[PDB]
C-alpha cells in the first residue's frame, strides 16, 4: 500500500512534466536560436557599421 | 528562455529590415548626391 501511493505520486510528477515537455517541443530549439542569434548579431553590427 | 529568444530574434530580423531599409534609401541618397555633384562640376576662369 505503501509503495503504491508513492508510485502513484511519481505518476503524476511523471505526467506533469511530459504536460510541460509537450509545451516546450512545440517551440524551436535553443541551440540553433543561439547560433543564428549570433548570426543575426553579426551581420547586424556589419549593417550598422555601413549604415 | 525560449520564449525570450524567439521574441528577440523576431526583434533582430525587424532590425536588420530596417538596417536594410536605411541602407537602400541611403544609397538611393547617396547615388543622387552623386548626381549633383556631377551636375555642379558641369556647372564649373577656373
Amino acid at each position: 500500500k505503501k509503495q503504491i501511493l508513492q508510485a502513484k505520486r511519481i505518476r503524476k510528477n511523471r505526467q506533469e512534466y511530459d504536460a510541460l515537455a509537450k509545451v516546450i517541443q512545440h517551440h524551436p530549439d535553443r541551440h540553433e536560436t543561439l547560433k543564428e542569434l549570433e548570426a543575426l548579431g553579426k551581420e547586424l553590427e556589419h549593417l550598422s557599421h555601413i549604415k | 528562455q525560449r520564449k525570450r529568444l524567439a521574441e528577440k530574434y523576431r526583434e533582430c530580423l525587424s532590425n536588420k529590415e530596417k538596417i536594410l531599409k536605411e541602407i537602400e534609401v541611403k544609397k538611393e541618397y547617396l547615388s543622387s548626391l552623386q548626381p549633383r555633384l556631377n551636375s555642379i562640376m558641369q556647372a564649373s576662369v577656373q
